[PDB]
């Protein structure tokens, strides 16, 4: 199994192109990165028009030779970490799936399955129905629902990538001394980041990019997104992490910091999520809260 | 590269000007102004925004588009109607 | 580009640069520039659509520079047709003089795409273009005492559209 | 399976007037307007089978 | 009062209910022999006197109720084996009009045991599922030949299963009734 | 030799064994098809790949050779599941492989399975191909037979039973044939590079795939891409198709019946017509009557009584478009017409021919004219026959024919031609600034009571269900009113051709209620609405 985004569905080319690790290793947000991918497939001996075919229909010979082709070629691109072992399951004649693909299907179903207090209640009630839309997909009798989950997973990753490139190309990351700050004031559709899990997927994209872009300055990061209906920013505090191939674990300290500023502050804020690293605050109060936060020694 | 858009503030004034032009056209017995002219005004304002690489239409764009379309509409009319139109429309063809 | 666009009066300078060899006639240059830049197309599947192209007609006294500015536009513009609307797709179409031709233009101004059938065959084509036309006003000279219809050989919806 | 070399900037030019029998089987460089074009068809490459495009 | 679809016939649910009252052979994994069951529509002694891994006979609905949990295992009927089904298919092919002598509940019981008791067979289940299909297809050919003898008087059938009869009931009886009406009208 | 038997054995075991959960889906489909005398099977590629990838590999490498083997395997299974004679069955395929744009097909794709899409632009008539065929040998008068199959043959020359160089002829009296059809596929309009006209392909289908599509429809196709004979060493490409993709209920009429018993239905329908237009009450009422119409009748002496309605309007541009949208069938035109046929019809030239305008083309429906004053000279005289007789008749240049013109006309303009219409009215205007501001705000919104479809379906239902008759009270009322107006005019014209128009309006008013009889209630509103003046 390969750390490639949904290999056995869509195509081999899309598997590399949307992989969260490959983007950090080859810088796919710009053309000098994309050309490296074209160059790789040309050297590997795979015709580029076949690499884009649906992986079920891709030719049998390439399918069986792929396991050796990677051993000869990933080293030249510094990309050897793609290779690993994992668990695969199959039932009758309906074809294989790995656990890594299964969990992406389930998370996608959680995210996208189908004055202020009432709207918040409606939203939080909608998110609970998706629990049962995911629960009913753990049954082999209901593979039909699992396929829908996979179709949603692909669109979610597409929309995430199309926001990440905008953040990096417009250089919206602000490099403060103690931590890195990023705030989304507008977007193609900013509603997708109103759910916590989607926001964390975007954060995990940016964290891989920041982890590989320079050897220096492993820093905490703060990410926020506005909502036009509440006029509140949804804020999340994220740790750094060490690369895949490299020894105690680090700890997320934003919890105590957000709690202390919340205990002190004039600001209109909410803390009720299980994960205390995520908070919410009104439009005008973001800047004084972040000012008091950076003035604090708790970061 | 450039794909401009309208700003929702001054559009109330545009609607009032449209209604005023229609009222004045009927009052002198002219052939009436129509929705086609209003659409053309908005489209020309977008073009004026595009000319300076502005993604926003602005009040002066609407003013220039209004002048162009109103003057073009006036030029099509008979002479007596033309004099009544320009005497009333002075606050659009020359002023704003 | 951004440097010159940040300067004041760039609109007027673009219009001034339009058709250098021809003296005067600033309004014609303004209209031609507006047609070459154009608007944005929009559509609402709830019952409506709006074109981005801008169409212009010029009534010319004999020898008042009309054919020269059409030649100028032909060299200036990226893609164009001079007189066939398939070749004008996403471009500018130029007409310098003027029943089936007018009928084709009637369909072309009503639609943005053309459809035709012949011997049971059926097919479609795209027009999607800005039309610049010029004409001679019903003989030797225009009459200002009369409305426009008296001076042209055109149906009323043409002057509307 | 096979690569084609394309030559560029050949240093002498003819119109369609100056061609004579001495030019036969020589390389030439020519300019003009394309008056008419056929559709694309496949053509048999060798005379098991292989094809190539033609126009 | 009664629903429209139950005026003249039994639904498949009722057919399953009817079949569930039959006896079946089981191996229990616990001993009950020295509370007591105290049933009122069956024998009570067998369940009160079970001994682990000693074969005994009980009604099918209780057998499936036990097999829902670890406490029981079901012995397959002897006709439900590859050798016997092979012989029945050969009988079906040999005699092109007679129906082979399968039990009256063969379809229902097969499609119950394959779902509730897939683990307790000796033969590989993916072969039994094929041979059951072969039998049903051949019998359907023989049925389609027989519907050309609907008449004013009567018909004889043999070894046709309960579910197979119930499938056809509203067609045979209706067409036969109308032929009777047409004939007797000419006598009167 | 043995490979032909192993491949057939493999596909035979595929059909007999593929379960997904508990149903043998291909055995069931093959049986259910035979019962309705459909001899074909629709296999899906993904199931074949799941069962055994090697079989799919063989099929993908050499489709022209392997498709016939799978077809005969289907026949061998079809006999076991239904016999204790059948033709050869047609195999049909479904696939989700990546579509190739039609413009990219080239020499790399010859004799490969290809999936593409486009628009059908033409369809041939059906033609006959042979499958089983019988042969007679001219010299010895021996006989034999051959079995054709339609994949990429000629009569043999190995004489039998010397017997000669080319002795074989066909016995058409003892041979079997199938249907074949040709089609043309054009590339999708939103794919074409700018400034170019679209490219197209030609293709073939047989048996159950014939007569399945019509011109102008968008379709998706699965088929073998190949070449045929028709420069040097050059051949034409085409495609062999293997698959294609492209009255009232009770609960509906219950709503229409609930509307029919509403005490204010007439007001509701009038309010629902061009609701943006202010005022003009009687105009809206007249359009309802024009849409509903009277009742057609036929007498024992063969005379025929008209059902249609005709209205003229002297703002007005909007109503004709609204009528075009609400009507079940509609045609829109300006007075000069779409061709030299004009409104009615004309003769054109080389041999002469005839073509009809937008009176013949709207036959059976409604037609609306946008400027009736711009009518041509021939149409001015020809519309008399088109409206009075509901026909157009021509005897010119050896042509001698009559054309049907059964339609209701709506017209507008800005004389004696007004006599042709049942009702005439003049449009009226009001100049409230709020109305224009509302329209402008809606225009900016797009730039930045009963609904139409329900009303159209209701109008259709009423036209199909009811055709009501005058009660005797209405007859006394109408005749008394008729003689009263003529007497009043005499002491100070009304004529039978207008009495017979008032009757049609009366019937159309009774039609909304679905009342089988018309009543004085309807007569009163009919004469009240007759004030055209
Ligand atoms: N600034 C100018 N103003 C007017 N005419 C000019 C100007 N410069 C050149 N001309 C000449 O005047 C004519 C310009 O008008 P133009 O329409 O091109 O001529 P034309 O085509 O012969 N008249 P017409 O046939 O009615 O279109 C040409 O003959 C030009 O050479
Ligand atoms: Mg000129
Ligand atoms: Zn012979």
């Amino acid at each position: 199994d390969y750390y490639l985004f949904l290999l056995r569905h869509s195509s081999l080319y899309d598997s590399f192109y949307y992989s969260n690790y490959v983007n950090a290793k080859l810088s796919l947000w710009n053309e000098n990165g994309k050309k490296r991918l074209h160059k790789m497939f040309a050297r590997m001996g795979i015709p580029l028009s076949t690499a884009q075919e649906t992986w079920l229909y891709m030719d049998h010979s390439i399918k069986r030779e792929l396991g050796i082709i990677f051993d000869k070629n990933l080293d030249r691109y510094g990309l050897q970490d793609i290779i690993r072992d994992g668990f695969v399951r199959t039932l009758g004649y309906r074809g294989s799936i790995s656990a890594s693909e299964f969990v992406e299907a389930l998370t996608a179903l959680l995210e996208v399955g189908n004055n202020s207090a009432q709207k918040l209640t409606n939203l939080r009630k909608r998110w609970v129905s998706n629990f049962w839309l995911s629960w009913d997909a753990l049954d082999d009798r209901k593979v039909e629902l699992l396929n829908r989950g996979i179709q949603l997973a692909q669109d979610l990753q597409r929309a995430i990538f199309n926001t990440g490139v905008a953040i990096l190309e417009k250089k919206l990351i602000k490099h403060l001394r103690i931590y890195r700050l990023c705030v989304l004031q507008d977007g193609p559709d900013l509603d997708l980041y109103r759910n916590p899990l989607t926001l964390l997927r975007l954060g995990n994209w940016l964290i891989e990019c920041c982890a590989e872009s320079e050897d220096k300055q492993l820093l905490p990061m703060v990410l926020a997104s506005i909502d036009e209906n509440t006029d509140t920013y949804l804020v999340a505090g994220l740790t750094p992490r060490y690369p895949r191939g490299l020894k105690k674990p680090i700890l997320n300290n934003f919890s105590m910091a957000f709690q202390q500023i919340t205990a002190e502050t004039d600001a209109k804020v909410r803390i009720d999520n299980f994960e205390s690293s995520i908070i919410e605050i009104r439009r005008e109060d973001l800047s004084p809260f972040l000012e008091k936060l950076t003035l604090s020694g708790l970061l | 590269k450039i794909y401009p858009k309208l700003h929702q503030m001054d559009m109330d004034k545009v609607s009032r000007v449209y209604a005023d032009l229609r009222r004045e056209s009927i009052s002198t017995g002219s052939f009436p102004i129509t929705v086609r002219h209003l659409e053309s005004i908005l489209r020309i304002a977008e073009s004026f925004a595009k000319m300076r690489l502005s993604e926003f239409v602005s009040s002066y764009d609407l003013d220039r588009a209004i002048k162009v379309v109103v003057d073009s509409f006036v030029d099509a009319q008979k002479v007596s109607v033309r004099r009544q139109l320009r005497r009333s429309f002075a606050i659009y063809t020359l002023g704003h | 580009f951004r440097k010159i666009s940040r300067d004041r009066g760039i609109i007027d300078k673009i219009i001034s640069s339009m058709a250098p060899s021809i003296y005067g006639h600033r309004d014609i240059k303004t209209a031609v520039a507006c047609s070459l830049f154009g608007g944005v197309p929009k559509n609402v599947n709830g019952k409506h659509s709006i074109r981005g192209d801008i169409n212009v007609l010029l009534l010319g006294d004999p020898g008042t520079a009309k054919s020269q500015i059409l030649k100028y536009v032909e060299k200036t513009a990226h893609r164009a047709v001079f007189a066939a609307l398939v070749l004008a797709d996403k471009g500018v179409c130029l007409i310098d003089e003027f029943d089936q031709d007018r009928t084709s233009i009637h369909e072309a101004m009503e639609q943005q795409s053309i459809s035709i059938s012949k011997a049971g065959i059926v097919t479609t084509l795209q027009a999607r273009c800005s039309i610049i036309a010029a004409a001679n006003p019903n003989g030797g000279r225009y009459n200002s005492t009369l409305p426009l219809a008296q001076n042209v050989s055109l149906t009323e919806p043409i002057l509307s559209r | 399976s096979e690569i084609h070399v394309r030559i560029s900037d050949f240093p002498t030019i003819y119109s369609l007037r100056e061609l004579r029998e001495s030019n036969l089987s020589s390389l030439v460089r020519v300019t003009g307007v394309v008056t008419r074009r056929t559709g694309v068809f496949p053509q048999l490459k060798y005379v098991k089978t292989v094809y190539r495009n033609y126009q | 009062s009664l629903p429209a679809h139950l005026q003249q016939t039994f639904s498949p649910e009722e057919i399953q209910f009817i079949v569930e009252n039959e006896p079946i052979k089981i191996f229990p994994r616990i001993t009950t022999r020295q509370t007591r069951w105290q049933l009122i529509t069956t024998d009570d002694k067998a369940l009160n006197n079970m001994v682990a891994m000693r074969s005994t006979e009980v009604v099918l609905w209780i057998a499936l109720l036990l097999k829902q949990q670890s406490k029981c295992s079901i012995v397959a009927p002897q006709w439900l084996t590859t050798k016997e089904l092979d012989r029945k298919i050969q009988y079906e092919k040999t005699h092109p009009d007679r129906f082979s002598e399968l039990p009256w509940n063969w379809l229902v019981l097969a499609r119950i045991l394959f779902n509730k008791a897939k683990d307790d067979f000796h033969d590989p289940i993916h072969e039994l599922r094929g041979k059951i299909q072969d039998l049903r297809e051949i019998r359907q050919i023989k049925v389609l030949k027989g519907l050309k003898y609907l008449n004013e008087s009567h018909l004889q059938l043999d070894n046709l299963s309960l579910l197979e009869i119930n499938e056809l009931r509203p067609f045979i009886t209706e067409i036969m009734d109308k032929l009777r009406e047409i004939h007797t009208a000419s006598l009167t | 030799d043995d490979d032909n038997t192993e491949i057939i054995k493999s596909f035979k075991n595929f059909i007999l064994e593929f379960r997904l959960d508990s149903q043998f889906i291909y055995r069931d489909q093959l049986r259910n098809n035979i019962l309705v005398k459909n001899y074909s099977l629709t296999v899906n590629m993904e199931h074949l790949i799941g069962y055994n990838e090697d079989i799919y590999k063989k099929l993908s490498d050499e489709p022209s050779d392997i498709i016939p083997l799978f077809e005969t395997a289907i026949t061998q299974v079809a006999k076991r599941i239904s016999i204790l004679s059948l033709p050869t069955f047609q195999l049909i395929l479904n696939s989700n492989a990546n579509q190739i744009p039609l413009r990219d097909l080239d020499s790399e794709h010859v004799s490969k399975i290809v999936r593409l899409s486009g628009i059908i632009i033409s369809t041939s008539v059906l033609s006959s191909r042979a499958t089983y065929l019988s042969i007679m040998c001219r010299n010895c008068r021996h006989t034999t037979s051959i079995t054709i199959n339609n994949f990429n043959v000629s009569l043999p020359r190995s004489c039998l039973s010397n017997c000669g160089p080319d002795p074989y002829i066909i016995i058409h009296e003892s041979s079997k044939f199938i249907d074949q059809q040709f089609l043309k596929l054009q590339e999708i309009p939103e794919l074409v590079p700018v400034g170019e006209m679209p490219r197209n392909l030609t293709m073939t289908c047989d048996r159950y795939l014939t007569n399945k599509v019509i011109p102008g429809t968008r379709v998706t196709i699965v088929g073998i891409y190949s070449i045929y004979n028709s420069g040097v060493a050059i051949r034409t490409p085409y495609i062999k198709i293997l698959g294609i993709q492209s009255m009232f209920t009770e609960e509906e009429e219950e709503e229409f019946l609930q509307l029919s018993r509403n005490p204010k239905l007439y007001e509701i329908l009038t309010n629902s017509i061009a609701p943006s237009i202010f005022g003009n009450e009687d105009i809206k009422k007249a359009i309802v009557c024009l849409l509903m119409g009277g009742s057609k009748k036929i007498l024992p002496d063969g005379m025929r009584l008209r059902g249609d309605i005709n209205v003229l309007l002297l703002a007005k541009s909007q109503l004709l478009k609204f009528v075009e949208k609400v009507s079940p069938i509609a045609v829109y035109t300006s007075g000069k017409g779409s061709s030299a046929a004009g409104l009615t019809a004309s003769v054109q030239r080389r041999e002469f021919y005839l073509e009809g305008g937008a009176m013949v083309l709207a036959d059976g429906g409604v037609v609306c004219i946008d400027e009736f004053d711009k009518m041509r000279d021939e149409d001015r005289v020809a519309i008399h026959e088109a409206m009075e007789q509901q026909t157009i008749s021509i005897a010119k240049a050896g042509i001698t024919t009559v054309l049907n013109s059964r339609t209701s006309v709506l017209a507008a303009a800005n004389t004696t031609i007004l006599s042709r219409f049942d009702m005439i009215f003049i449009v009226k205007d009001d100049h409230n600034e709020e109305r224009d501001i509302s329209i402008a705000n809606h225009v900016i919104n797009i730039h930045t009571e009963i609904s139409i479809e329900k009303m159209k379906r209701y109008i259709t239902y009423c036209r199909l269900k009811c055709a009501p008759r005058l009660s005797p009270q209405a007859a006394e009322k109408l005749s008394s009113n008729f003689v009263t107006i003529r007497k009043q005019l005499l002491i100070n014209p009304i004529t039978i051709r207008q009495l017979e128009a008032i009757i049609r309006i009366t019937e159309s008013l009774a039609k909304l209620e679905l009342s089988p009889i018309a009543q004085e209630r309807h007569v009163d509103e009919a004469i009240r609405l007759f004030q055209a003046s």
